[PDB]
């Protein structure tokens, strides 16, 4: 829904889709090889479908080729720092194509819009759709064009008949949040039967280890999910079905 | 390297229009999305935004001041950026100039063009008059009006050149009064004194103790400052009076008797056949038919190919030290009769045959 | 800055001179004080003014008359050099009590 | 390698012929002891490159 969207927002303006309650087949999108880029950090793009998550975000817009190199922790450009940033603690991935074939037209599809001008950078998930004139010389704007003032947003001239690296691309960056809280996004895996009284290989929502799956009496709170020994290691948990 | 070069400036009637034009050089504007305006100095005034458009993102902006009149423009493969002023007035005379701002997080006009002057006010020639007949030992005074420049304030030169019957040009004299200085030709010098009144712009020489020997036409040139140059206006002139290669080229045709034989030979002109690896062979027309293939060689390669209709009576041979191609027909037959041509087939990687001969006519009879 | 109050006058100053031909273009800092008669045209000039051929330099004919932009303009450049050598050249220390 | 003293013949050598990065219609090369550079032959090897080392030198 996201991916195959109809429409991406101006990276300026960047949206942000709620990925939850459901259950998350990465590998349905990477083996796709409908992208040229599926970058994913820490994790690779297989792996992920191991982890649950409780949320799963995706960032979703349009920019020229030429800028994909940007969404990337550490990086700096027009993108990378007025439109849409990554933070250097990313463990996300970064998925982009080439679409042009829908967001460019002769004549030049100009839907979507981007920053130039920014009186500071942006914060790894800031957005930024200020209409404010940009000062860029020491004369005061005061809303309006002039000498050393212009207005901050302009259009990607997206053309078919652009090299491919102003080609337009659709970039979806799906941002993946492993909480305390219970999953609600689990990957393309099926469970099995509960044992006790036996040591057992485990996985609970995410969770693995060794050890005997024994029943208890622990009191949890009700909205306690696991529960910790002296040594403050795991030893509890609360079965997720 | 990287600069903006312009044109397109001078006079314009008030309600019509003026376009100028601005090109990248050493840079494109489209693929790094460089934003290319135009900025005016009218007189009393110091810089005003005009106009600037982003093809890169197909937009333009315009300064309130011409907002509905201007439109600007660009044309991405010349790379070019253009100003078009519609419905000017007098108070739109300036001094236009193209500058670069880059896409951005600040930016600026940093990159200017040289500027040219639009005017607008209700097209260049040089107009003289003066001529006549003067005595020897007097004085002869011409006169040579700039209409549509600007002597003093455009730095355009005004000179005067003399041209004797019998005689080609000969310069005479030059002012330039924006520096303030006269040149003078050594066959004047002493007599001729050239000067200019800047309120008239008209540029006059004043010629004493004139001469039989300075008979000539008299005409008037603009030599603007300036690299390379020349005088391009010349004023209509005036008399002063002073008194009391591939082509195979071939000969052997003729007559011959059925049973005999005939050799024919083509020099290869405009190339060198074993060098090259350039094949000559031959093909003919006999009357009634369309070009049937005869023969091919190949002396840089040793080879030889015939058509079916020649083989076991025709050779074909060549002389490398000659850059000659031969064809050797024995036992000609009255149905070989034909105009035969040389055709070139260069080695490849298919190929062909693009270049022909003169052609000559065989003729086998009893 | 203007100063067509001091490189001007009712009659032209022509104190100064400037070039209007080189055979190229000056590489930053360049200055060239050649005085061969520039060959403009096909012409060969041997050494002398005539058609197509001009002393290279002009001078310019700065008047209070004239309107701003001809009026003359002392123009100086801070060239800032960083080399081997120590630095000599530094602003004032920004010191207090 | 020049080989105008062995392939070249003063009648022609045409046992050579001519016509993908090493992919293995046709017209032989006129090699010529008595011409110039362009016809004389050359013995052209091209070394494309564990199983192949060279030796190992050694002293005293």
């Amino acid at each position: 829904e996201v991916f195959n969207a109809t429409r991406f927002a101006s990276v300026y303006a960047w949206n942000r889709k709620r990925i939850s309650n459901c259950v998350a087949d990465y590998s349905v999108l990477y083996n796709s090889a409908s992208f040229s880029t599926f970058k994913c950090y820490g994790v690779s793009p297989t792996k992920l479908n191991d982890l649950c998550f409780t949320n799963v975000y995706a960032d979703s817009f349009v920019i020229r080729g030429d800028e994909v190199r940007q969404i990337a922790p550490g990086q700096t450009g027009k993108i990378a720092d007025y439109n849409y940033k990554l933070p250097d603690d990313f463990t996300g991935c970064v998925i982009a194509w080439n679409s042009n074939n829908l967001d460019s037209k002769v004549g030049g599809n100009y839907n979507y819009l981007y920053r130039l001008f920014r009186k500071s950078n942006l914060k790894p998930f800031e957005r930024d759709i200020s209409t404010e004139i940009y000062q860029a010389g020491s004369t005061p704007c005061n809303g309006v064009e002039g000498f050393n003032c212009y207005f901050p947003l302009q259009s990607y001239g997206f053309q078919p008949t652009n090299g491919v690296g102003y080609q337009p691309y659709r970039v979806v960056v799906l941002s993946f949040e492993l909480l305390h809280a219970p999953a609600t996004v689990c990957g393309p895996k099926k469970s099995t039967n509960l044992v006790k009284n036996k040591c057992v290989n485990f996985n609970f929502n995410g969770l693995t280890g060794t050890g005997v799956l024994t029943e208890s009496n622990k009191k949890f709170l009700p909205f306690q999910q696991f529960g910790r020994d002296i040594a403050d290691t795991t030893d509890a948990v609360r079965d997720p079905q | 390297e990287v600069q903006l070069v312009e044109s397109g400036g001078g006079l314009v009637q008030p309600g019509g229009s003026l376009r100028l034009s601005c090109a990248a050089s050493g840079f494109r504007i489209y693929s790094y999305y460089s934003y290319i305006g135009w900025v005016r100095r009218a007189p009393g005034k110091g810089e005003e935004l005009v106009a600037r458009i982003y093809p890169s993102s197909g937009y333009t902006y315009y300064a309130d001041s011409v907002k509905g009149r201007f439109t600007i423009s660009a044309d991405t493969s010349k790379n070019t950026a253009y100003l078009q002023m519609n419905s000017l007035r007098a108070e739109d005379t300036a001094v236009y100039y193209c500058a670069r701002w880059d896409f951005a997080g600040s930016s600026g006009l940093d990159y200017w063009g040289q500027g040219t002057l639009v005017t607008v006010s209700s097209e260049v020639q040089l107009v003289e008059s003066g001529g006549g007949l003067v005595q020897p030992g007097g004085s002869l005074r011409l006169s040579c009006a700039a209409s549509g420049f600007r002597i003093y304030s455009y730095y355009s030169y005004i000179g005067w050149v003399r041209r004797a019957p019998g005689k080609g040009e000969e310069l005479v004299a030059r002012i330039y009064p924006s520096s303030g200085y006269t040149y003078y030709a050594d066959s004047v010098k002493g007599r001729f004194t050239i000067s200019a009144d800047t309120s008239k712009n008209t540029a006059y020489l004043q010629m004493n103790s004139l001469r039989a020997e300075d008979t000539a036409v008299y005409y008037c040139a603009r030599w603007d400052f300036a690299g390379s140059s020349g005088l391009d206006y010349w004023g209509q002139g005036t008399l002063v009076t002073v008194s009391s290669e591939v082509q195979l080229v071939e000969s052997g045709g003729g007559l011959v008797q059925p049973g005999g034989s005939l050799r024919l030979s083509c020099a290869a002109s405009g190339f060198r056949i074993y060098s090259y690896y350039s094949y000559i062979g031959w093909v003919r027309r006999a009357p009634g038919k369309g070009e049937e293939l005869v023969a091919r060689i190949y002396p840089s390669s040793g080879y030889t190919y015939y058509a079916d209709s020649v083989k076991g009576r025709f050779t074909i041979s060549a002389d490398t030290s000659k850059n000659t191609a031969y064809l050797q027909m024995n036992s000609l037959r009255a149905e070989d009769t034909a105009v035969y041509y040389c055709a070139r087939w260069d080695f490849a990687g298919s190929s062909g045959l693009d270049y022909w001969g003169q052609g000559t006519l065989v003729t086998v009879s009893s």
